[PDB]
C-alpha cells in the first residue's frame, strides 16, 4: 500500500512560481532521499532536486537557485518550490523515493503532474458526443481547453478493452483538442448504456457525457 | 561521465530477444548502474538495480549485466506489452540518466476500421462542426486519410492524431478531425474521408449526408 | 622524541569511514617537513593554518584521523561541505582549523573480485556532529512499522560496501585520507613542532 | 574552492567622502579576509589582513571590519591619490587563496572643460607609407567625452582608436587620445583634418583643424 | 624598507620555458615563506604557488601545478619561479610576494615590482618613433608606432621634465603590434628656445631612440 500521490501541476505564467506537493503512504517522508524528476515533453528523464534525511539538499545546475525542496513531517509529504520559472521548466514533475545510488535507487514513482509554463489562460473543455451510425464507434470529443492535460474514461472505468484516448493536438487557436473513442458490438447500442467521463484537472472541470444513437 | 543508450528505437517481433545497451564514455562499475521502464503515459518503474539485480516483482525475462563501459538489458521472449521507453541511470557526484531507447514491437499488416462521426448538435448551435475520422487498429503507421466535401478533396482544415502502440495488439489508431464552422457546413451535404493503407487493396470512404 | 605520523600514514591497512580511526598525539617534536614530502599526495588542503607554519606552532594534543573513501567523496572532507560522507559518516566543522591529505590508494585497497571491506554509512536519520564517529550497525527504519532488528521493505541495514575493483574510474577507486586537526586548549602544550 | 563576491563593481566618491567597500565569501572564513589596494600599473599593497588589523605604514583613514561571511573596507576620508582597485583576499583555505573581483574607486570631481589640441602626421611618417593624425584632450573631468573625426566634413568612424590615461593623482583629471590612421594614398586625396570634442564642460563643441600642407 | 626585485621576463613560444627571480632585501629571508602571484593583462590575482623558509615544501594553484616550479636561494636572498609547457593563458605580470609572519595563515605583505611574461609566437619588432609639432600654450610630443611587445618606457629631456607629461596607455592595433602616445605641455613662449626630445626605450626589442620635436 506504499503510494506517492502528487498535485500543485498546471498553468503558470513565465517568471512565476508553483509549489508541487508528493503525499507519501507506506513510508516516511523525513527518513528517506526524497528526489525530484522532471520529464519535458517528449524528451528524456531528468533529475532535478534531492533531499536527505538529514536535511541536506542536492539540485541540478539547471535548477540551481531557483528550486527548493521541502518536506512537512506531520503531514508526510514532499515539496518542491519553484520560481523563476520559464519554457524549459514547462514538464511533468515526478517524486520518487531514493536518489539513484547504489542501495539508494528510485522507487517507488509519484504518478507526476504536469507543469506548463505560458502567458496564455486557463480555458475548460466543451465534450460534445461522437454518435454511432459487425461493431459499431462511439466517442466524445473534447475541444478547446488549455491547459493539458485532460482524462478521459469510460463508464467510471467499467469499460476499459477497446478504448483509444488520442494524444491532444494544439489548434491553430491555441487551445488544444483531443477525441477517446471505444469499439463496441452493434448489438449492445440499445441495451448497453455509454458515459465518457472527462476530467480537466487545471479548470476542475468533470463532465459525464452519455453518448446514444441519433 | 556521459551514458549512451544505443539503439535510438528498436522494432523486434514478439517472441524474439530484445538488446538495449548502454555505454559510458568512462568506466562506471556495476553497481551504480541501473535500468528504469516507463510505458506510455506511465511514471517510471525500477526494472533492474546494481546492473544485473531484478527489482521486486519484474518478470525474469528482463535481465541485465555489463560492466565499465558496457551495459546491457536484455528481454527475452518479448511481448506486446513490453512497449515502452527503457533508460539506464547511474551515480558519480549526482543521478545521471541515458537518452532512452523506444522497443516498438512488430506485427502483422492490419487494415483498419474506418469511421466517420458527423458533428452533434449540440456542437452546431454554438457555431462550429467537428466532423471526426476514425481510422482503428492498423499496422503499420503509414495511412492517408483525405477529406471530401461535396466530392471536392479540402486541405488545410484538418488535424490528425495517433495513438501509441496498444499494448495489448501493437496497433496504432488514428483520428482526423475536419473543423468548419456552422455556417459553411450547411453548404454542403456530403462529408467523406477516404483511408488508403497497406491493408487495403482498394481505398476506403466512409461518408454521411449533412440531414440524413 | 619525534611524533609517530608514520604509524598513521605507512599503515598497511585502514578504517572505514563509519569507523573512522584517530590517533591523539601527544609529547612529542612534531617534524612536519619530512611529514609532508615524505610520499606523493593527490590532495593536500590545510584550513586556518598554513602547512609551513606549523612548525612554529604549539598544540595541547595533535590528532590523526585515517579512513578510505572513493574518489568523488574527497570533496567532502572539508570545511562546510555536505554529502553522504560529510553528513553521515566523517563531518569536520565549519571552522576547522588543520590539514586534508589524500591519495590515491587503488593499488592497495581494490579486489579482483571487488574489496567489500571497505563500508560507509548511507541511512542515518540526523546528520553527525563535528568530530562523531558512529559505528552502529542497527536496521534502519525508513516507514512507520518498525524492524525489529529484521531486514526488509523499509527496514535497510545502515552499511553499504565500496566493492574497490583496480580497473574502476578514478571517481569510484579507494582513497586513503589523513585529517591533522591541532587542539588548543587553555592548557600546557605538550606537540612543537621543529 | 572559496569564491569571494565584492560589491559595488565600481563607484565615484569625491574627496572626503566616506567610501565602504563589501567582500562576501561563499562559506565561513572566520576572520581571516585580508584588504589590498593596487594602483594603475603598481604591484598590490597589503592594506588590512585579518578582517581588521591595520598593516604599518598605512595612512589611519582605512579601516575594516566584519566576521564569518560578511567584511568590509571603510576609507573614512577619501582623498586623490586614494584612486585605484581594491580586492579582497581570503586566507582560510591556505593553500587555495583566491581573491575578489575587485572594487575600482572613482574620484568624484567639479567639471574641468577639456584643452584640444591637433597634430598632423610628420615628415618622417609619410616617408614610411602610413599617416596618422593624433588629437589630444588633456585635463577634464568627467571621463565622457565624444570625439569626432571630419575630412572635407566627412564624418569617420572605423579609422582611429581613442585612449584615456587613468585619473591623475593630482588633480583628478583624465585625458583622451585618438589617433587618426589611414594609408598615404587615403591622405593626400583629402584636405580638411578636422578634431571635435563634445564634452560635458563645453557650452558648444570645439573643433580644432587643420589644411594639409599649410 | 622591504625590497623585492624581479626580473627575467619576456618573449616565449608556447610549449617553450622561462625562468624569474626575485632578490629580497633588509629582512630575515631564510625564515619567511615566499609567493608568486600573476594577474593575467586586465584581469584579477590569481594566486600561483608557496615555498617554505628551508625550500623543502613547496605548493601550488591547481592551474600551474605540474607544469611551474617554485625554489629558492637563500644565500643569495633570491626566489626563482621556473615556468615550462607555457600556454597563451600563463601571459600575465608575474609577482613575488613577502608572507606576513603575524598570522597562522598566508597573506602578502610585501610585494615586488612585477615583470611581465608573454607568450606569443610573434617577433619582438622595435618601435617606430615621430614626433608632435606644435602651433594659450602649446602641446607637442612623440607616438610610438607599430611596435611589440610591452612596455616601452617614454621620458621627456632624459627624466629633466616631469610636471605636465601625459603618457598615454599603449593600444594593439589590428596589425599585432602597439601604438603608444606620449605628449607634454609646454608654454608657448619657449618654444624655439628650449630644446625638447623624447628618450623610447624598448627593452625586448633592445631599441633606444632619440628625436628631435621642434615646430
Ligand atoms: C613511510 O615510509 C617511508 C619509507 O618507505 C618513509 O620515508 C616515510 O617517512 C614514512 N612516513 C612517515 C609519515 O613517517
Ligand atoms: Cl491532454
Amino acid at each position: 500500500e506504499v503510494q506517492l500521490v502528487e498535485s500543485g501541476g498546471g498553468l503558470i505564467q513565465p517568471g512565476g512560481s508553483l509549489r508541487l506537493s508528493c503525499a507519501a503512504s507506506g513510508l516516511t517522508v523525513s527518513s528517506n532521499y526524497m528526489s525530484w524528476v522532471r520529464q519535458a515533453p517528449g524528451k528524456g528523464l531528468e533529475w532535478v532536486s534531492v533531499i536527505y534525511s538529514g536535511g541536506s539538499t542536492f539540485y541540478a545546475d539547471s535548477v540551481k537557485g531557483r528550486f527548493t525542496i521541502s518536506r512537512d513531517n506531520s503531514k508526510n509529504t514532499l515539496y518542491l518550490q519553484m520560481n523563476s520559472l520559464g519554457a524549459e521548466d514547462t514538464a511533468v514533475y515526478y517524486c520518487a523515493r531514493g536518489e539513484g545510488s547504489p542501495g539508494n535507487w528510485f522507487d517507488p514513482w509519484g504518478q507526476g503532474t504536469l507543469v506548463t509554463v505560458s502567458s496564455a489562460s486557463t480555458k475548460g473543455p466543451s465534450v460534445f458526443p461522437l454518435a454511432p451510425s459487425g461493431t459499431a464507434a462511439l466517442g466524445c470529443l473534447v475541444k478547446d481547453y488549455f491547459p493539458e492535460p485532460v482524462t478521459v474514461s469510460w463508464n467510471s472505468g467499467a469499460l476499459t478493452s477497446g478504448v483509444h484516448t488520442f494524444p491532444a493536438v494544439l489548434q491553430s487557436s491555441g487551445l488544444y483538442s483531443l477525441s477517446s473513442v471505444v469499439t463496441v458490438p452493434s448489438s449492445s447500442l440499445g441495451t448497453q448504456t455509454y458515459i465518457c467521463n472527462v476530467n480537466h484537472k487545471p479548470s476542475n472541470t468533470k463532465v459525464d457525457k452519455k453518448v446514444e444513437p441519433k | 561521465v556521459v551514458m549512451t543508450q544505443s539503439p535510438g528505437t528498436l522494432s523486434l517481433s514478439p517472441g524474439e530477444r530484445a538488446t538495449l545497451s548502454c555505454r559510458a564514455s568512462q568506466s562506471v562499475p556495476s553497481s551504480y548502474l541501473a535500468w528504469y521502464q516507463q510505458k506510455p503515459g506511465q511514471a517510471p518503474r525500477l526494472l533492474i538495480y546494481g546492473a544485473s539485480t531484478r527489482a521486486t516483482g519484474i518478470p525474469d525475462r528482463f535481465s541485465g549485466s555489463g560492466s565499465g563501459t558496457d551495459f546491457t538489458l536484455t528481454i527475452s521472449r518479448l511481448e506486446p506489452e513490453d512497449f515502452a521507453v527503457y533508460y539506464c541511470q547511474h551515480y558519480d557526484t549526482s543521478p545521471r540518466f541515458g537518452g532512452g531507447t523506444k522497443v516498438d514491437i512488430k506485427r502483422t499488416v492490419a487494415a483498419p476500421s474506418v469511421f466517420i462521426f458527423p458533428p452533434s448538435d449540440e456542437q452546431l448551435k454554438s457555431g462550429t462542426a467537428s466532423v471526426v475520422c476514425l481510422l482503428n487498429n492498423f499496422y503499420p503507421r503509414e495511412a492517408k486519410v483525405q477529406w471530401k466535401v461535396d466530392n471536392a478533396l479540402q486541405s488545410g482544415n484538418s488535424q490528425e492524431s495517433v495513438t501509441e502502440q496498444d499494448s495489448k495488439d501493437s496497433t496504432y489508431s488514428l483520428s482526423s478531425t475536419l473543423t468548419l464552422s456552422k455556417a459553411d457546413y450547411e453548404k454542403h451535404k456530403v462529408y467523406a474521408c477516404e483511408v488508403t493503407h497497406q491493408g487495403l487493396s482498394s481505398p476506403v470512404t466512409k461518408s454521411f449526408n449533412r440531414g440524413e | 622524541n619525534l611524533c609517530p605520523f608514520g604509524e598513521v600514514f605507512n599503515a598497511t591497512r585502514f578504517a572505514s569511514v563509519y569507523a573512522w580511526n584517530r590517533k591523539r598525539i601527544s609529547n612529542c617534536v612534531a617534524d612536519y617537513s619530512v611529514l609532508y614530502n615524505s610520499a606523493s599526495f593527490s590532495t593536500f588542503k590545510c584550513y586556518g593554518v598554513s602547512p609551513t607554519k606549523l612548525n612554529d606552532l604549539c598544540f595541547t594534543n595533535v590528532y590523526a584521523d585515517s579512513f578510505v573513501i572513493r574518489g568523488d567523496e574527497v570533496r567532502q572532507i572539508a570545511p562546510g561541505q555536505t554529502g553522504k560522507i560529510a553528513d553521515y559518516n566523517y563531518k569536520l566543522p565549519d571552522d576547522f582549523t588543520g590539514c586534508v591529505i589524500a591519495w590515491n590508494s587503488n593499488n592497495l585497497d581494490s579486489k579482483v573480485g571487488g574489496n567489500y571491506n571497505y563500508l560507509y554509512r548511507l541511512f542515518r536519520k540526523s546528520n553527525l556532529k563535528p568530530f562523531e564517529r558512529d559505528i552502529s550497525t542497527e536496521i534502519y527504519q525508513a516507514g512507520s512499522t518498525p524492524c525489529n532488528g529484521v531486514e526488509g521493505f523499509n527496514c535497510y541495514f545502515p552499511l553499504q560496501s565500496y566493492g574497490f575493483q583496480p580497473t574502476y574510474g578514478v571517481g569510484y577507486q579507494p582513497y586513503r585520507v589523513v585529517v591533522l586537526s591541532f587542539e588548543l586548549l587553555h592548557a600546557p602544550a605538550t606537540v612543537c613542532g621543529k
